[PDB]
């Protein structure tokens, strides 16, 4: 009747008199709360002379602010009541650190919330909930809907536009969508509480030639809003593009924060389909919302109108919050500036502040070879979390984090599934700038912890007879030295148990799969990998091999079947001598495949060459035969064909002991094609001129990878490989850059390294070293000037208007 | 700390640089009259409404004597605004553009 529930939303009363703040709590009966004066949460330290200084009006001594870790020494480990003008408070006679900081920094609002849990059985309410908020538009059909739960009339502005009547009759979409509302009725009774849903919803198209007119029936619309309930009215709004405008619009009216899919089916005519589709989505969203809301407040005591529509990363906020607020340091959380408020300054630069953001990529360890056993293995996936975890087996904000971790391990298990969505969106939060409690120390420091947890597993497979031919940190690599047969495949299983039981970690990914029984590993998206997992019958049922090609693709489109049917004969001879080897046991099985596939080779060379001749200087052909123009190569076109042979030396090259073998089909090229034995020409020098994101994240996914622009595949960067979700563009571009510049300041803030001593420029007036030998350096800026024209290659190849704003800026 | 020097005793020290042209623009400069420089103040926020409004009142007593000089200072934005891998489905790129 009165409060004692939760309260959906949480907004200040006025600009006008702080401390006050309007509470929107829906009791077990109608709504209605409002909250008393709260005082300016900031911490001085400073007591003694406060007074004097300034009206506190609120008594707060032994440590009354918090130390946090940040790049200065003294932030690193008293709220006034009015909120006073600052009167250079800095002096302090109590002999602490002078400087009156802002370690915390929080609205009263935010800070209430972050004091006292949701509920003043979240809210069981047998309660109605309206249901008006802005309907999806696939381009330009301006969709809007005015329902009422309880009125039982859509009376939606869709369709604004009066000259064409983008919004159909719903007749047959109103059955159909009754006949699946009975199909999906199973998530219906559970929607159905809470809020009037299993009822018809009618279709009322009103059209309107001016906005005006629409702003007065939406003004009209609130008129209606809290009289045809008189009391007791809530209202569902989930549509971020008038999130915004029906808060203003609204007065004293509630509404969760929260949003639904931004966007329905792009179908305007037959907009029936994609009508029906996202009108079933509203319905069902609307319980679905309410209950996750509601659960969702039940694991964290937090408002509906904490904002999850982007991330629940506030939620993490909020959380980490009253979890500090126990112990006796105090949170670090600030609103206005989500960088880490850690002491007073907040802002202040020095060469870690850009170490910790900086480098902050998973590095890989690649070993280009063929191998007679390879297997992809597990593939663990969101090792962050699991090396904090492991890690438990500043110190004080990490042990407070690491025992917020293990608690919500604990709720990971067992539990609702929001636990585990909090848990995957932790590691998220740790790097996202965008989440407040965002520390740049700890993003590093996270990533130096996957580091090392990196350095164990290699050190782990290290005492395994095998080999990490490669290390991606999202999928791991490693071939079996021995020639073992199938048998082993079990055995590999029963090997790897024993290796992931011995070490103090349960959170790496288990499933060893993608075994190889042949692999030509070059990079991510070159290679010849058969035989992926199965029962495992070594090749019995050959899986066709996977083989990107980012090589191949560029080569010329009438070169790249060649290269490919040359290379299928490449396998198959490889894989005929491995069970030739095999059987005479019961990498010498490619010794002899070098020999077996070395005059089919030679002979095709020269007959490539000798057609080459005519070949060119065809106009028909030279237009088959120009190499595409890709972000990742340079080289000279040196005779396509050349290339060919040049590029099927690079991918022979990896077998070591064939390596003569190859010198041999070399020479004998060489012959074929006049030119030296040995040549820097004839060596390969292949460029990959990869653009790389450290450490990308898919939302929906929450996937922690690097994303490679200019080598993967243009619906590989778009599309994640675990999530089907896409990648926006301008997330992508924003990324891209901001790797870019974070380099070109990189390079303004470099520190230089002398020439015979090598010791760094500790001296701001050097002149030349005191060492004999001068300053040479590190990196300077012409190849990071032609990596500028790669972003411009990149940009010619995607759009990417920002990328291209960026660039046009930097060229000035 | 090191002494400054008078901008005209810096430029009489390293003598002329880009005496009759200098003094004939004074001239015209006190022959000019009226010329207003307007500074509006720092981190103007066009996030604000009320701010918003505040900005218009005072767009609208500038209407009455166009300035000669008008400065728009940092921080146009309220909050920061930086790359966002949880888009919320528009970009706080978009927002500082809009
Ligand atoms: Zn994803
Ligand atoms: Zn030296």
């Amino acid at each position: 009747s009165y409060a004692n529930s939760t309260w959906e939303v949480l907004q200040y009363k006025d600009s006008g008199e702080p401390g006050v703040l309007e509470v929107f709590v829906t009791i077990n009966g109608k709504v209605q709360n409002i909250t008393f004066h709260i005082p300016k949460t900031i911490y001085m330290k400073f007591k003694s002379q406060t007074m004097p200084l300034q009206k506190i009006k609120n008594c707060l001594i032994e440590k009354s602010s918090a130390s946090l870790p940040n790049n200065p020494k003294t932030s690193n480990p008293e709220s006034v009541f009015l909120e006073e003008k600052e009167n250079c408070t800095s002096i302090f006679n109590d002999e602490n650190v002078l400087g009156v900081f802002e370690g915390t920094i929080t609205p009263h609002q935010r800070a209430i919330m972050d004091l006292g849990a949701s509920v003043t059985y979240l809210s069981g309410f047998s309660m109605d909930i309206g249901y008006l908020l802005h309907f999806p538009t696939s381009i330009g059909y301006e969709f809007f809907s005015l329902f009422k739960s309880w009125g039982d009339t859509i009376t939606i502005l869709v369709l604004k536009p009066s000259n064409q009547a983008q919004e159909i009759n719903a007749s047959s979409l109103g059955q159909i969508y009754k006949q699946m509302f009975e199909k999906k009725k199973g998530k219906i009774e559970t929607y159905s509480y809470l809020v009037d849903i299993k009822e018809d919803i009618n279709f009322e198209f009103v059209y309107f030639t001016d906005i005006s007119k629409l702003y007065r029936r939406l003004s009209q619309e609130t008129t209606k809003l809290k009289e045809e309930r008189g009391l007791q009215f809530l209202l569902l709004l989930q549509s971020p593009f008038i999130t915004k405008l029906l808060g203003t619009i609204r007065l004293l009216n509630q509404m969760p924060i929260v949003k639904l899919s931004l966007n329905e089916v792009l179908l305007q005519l037959n907009w029936q389909p994609t009508l029906l589709k996202k009108l079933v989505n509203h319905v069902l969203s609307s319980g679905s919302w309410i209950s996750h809301l509601i659960k969702l407040s039940q694991y964290s005591n937090i408002p509906i109108c904490n904002l999850r529509l982007d991330s629940m990363d506030y939620i993490i906020d909020v959380l980490y919050a009253r979890k500090l607020k126990k112990e006796n340091i105090v949170l670090w959380w600030n609103e206005k500036a989500p960088l880490p408020d850690h002491g007073g300054i907040q802002n202040d630069f020095d060469l870690n502040t850009s170490w910790i953001m900086n480098d902050s990529e998973f590095p890989k360890i690649n070993n280009s070879g063929v191998y007679d056993n390879v297997v992809l293995d597990v593939g663990v996936d969101n090792l962050t979390v699991n090396t904090i975890l492991t890690s438990a087996l500043s110190n004080d904000a990490l042990n407070v984090l690491r025992g917020m971790l293990k608690e919500w391990w604990d709720e990971a298990l067992k539990e609702n599934s929001t636990a585990d969505l909090l848990v995957n969106s932790l590691a998220s939060w740790v790097q996202n700038p965008n989440a407040k409690l965002f520390d740049g120390l700890l993003r590093y420091h996270v990533h130096n912890l996957t580091k090392k947890a990196l350095l164990q597993l290699v050190n782990e497979f290290s005492a395994l007879g095998s080999t990490i031919v490669y290390a991606d940190r999202n999928q791991i690599l490693i071939k079996t030295n021995k020639y073992s047969p199938e048998n082993c495949y079990a055995y590999s299983q029963y090997m790897m148990k024993a290796v992931r039981t011995n070490p103090m970690f349960s959170y790496l990914d288990l499933n060893i799969k993608r075994y190889w029984d042949l692999l030509i590993w070059m990079d991510k998206f070159n290679f010849s990998g058969l035989a992926c997992i199965e029962i495992e019958e070594k090749e019995n049922q050959d899986y066709t091999a996977v083989s990107q090609w980012q090589l191949k693709k560029f080569l010329s489109p009438i070169y790249q079947p060649e290269f490919e049917d040359w290379m299928m004969i490449i396998l198959d001879s490889m894989l005929k001598t491995k069970q030739s080897y095999l059987k005479l046991n019961s990498e010498n099985s490619l010794n002899g495949f070098s020999h077996l596939f070395s005059k089919p080779l030679m002979k095709r060379v020269k007959k490539l060459f000798k057609n080459q001749q005519e070949f060119i200087l065809d106009p028909q052909y030279e237009a088959d035969y120009v190499i595409p123009v890709l972000p990742g190569s340079h080289l000279n076109v040196k005779n396509p064909l050349l290339e060919l042979v040049k590029s099927l030396c690079h991918v022979m090259l990896l077998s070591k002991s064939t390596i003569l073998e190859i010198r041999t089909l070399r020479k004998e090229l060489l012959k074929i094609f006049e030119l030296r034995e040995f040549a820097k020409v004839a060596e390969f020098k292949d460029p990959s001129l990869s653009l790389v994101v450290p450490d990308f994240l898919c939302e929906y996914c929450f996937f922690i990878s690097d994303i490679d622009f200019c080598k993967a595949a243009p619906e590989s960067i778009f599309s994640c490989v675990r999530c089907h979700k896409a990648f926006n563009q301008v997330l992508l571009q924003e990324h891209l850059i901001q790797k870019l510049r974070s380099d070109i300041e990189s390079y303004l803030i470099q520190d230089l390294r002398c020439s015979r001593c090598h010791k760094v420029k500790r001296d701001y007036m050097s002149a030349h070293c005191p060492c004999a030998g001068a300053w040479e350096g590190t990196l300077p800026r012409e190849s990071i000037v032609q990596k500028l024209n790669v972003f411009k290659q990149v940009a010619k190849y995607y759009g990417f208007d920002i990328l291209l704003s960026c660039i046009a800026d930097l060229t000035i | 700390l090191p002494p400054g020097e008078r901008r005209e005793i810096t430029l009489e020290t390293i003598g002329n640089l880009d005496k009759d042209l200098k003094i004939r623009l004074h001239l015209l400069e006190k022959e000019l009259t009226d010329h207003k420089f307007v500074i509006l103040g720092a981190n103007l926020f066009l996030d604000d409404l009320k701010i918003m409004t505040a900005l218009s009142k005072i767009l609208q007593k500038l209407n009455d004597d166009p300035p000669t000089l008008l400065i728009w200072q940092g921080s146009f934005t309220s909050v920061p605004v930086f790359a966002s891998m949880s888009s919320r489905n528009i970009s706080s790129s978009t927002q500082f553009k809009n």
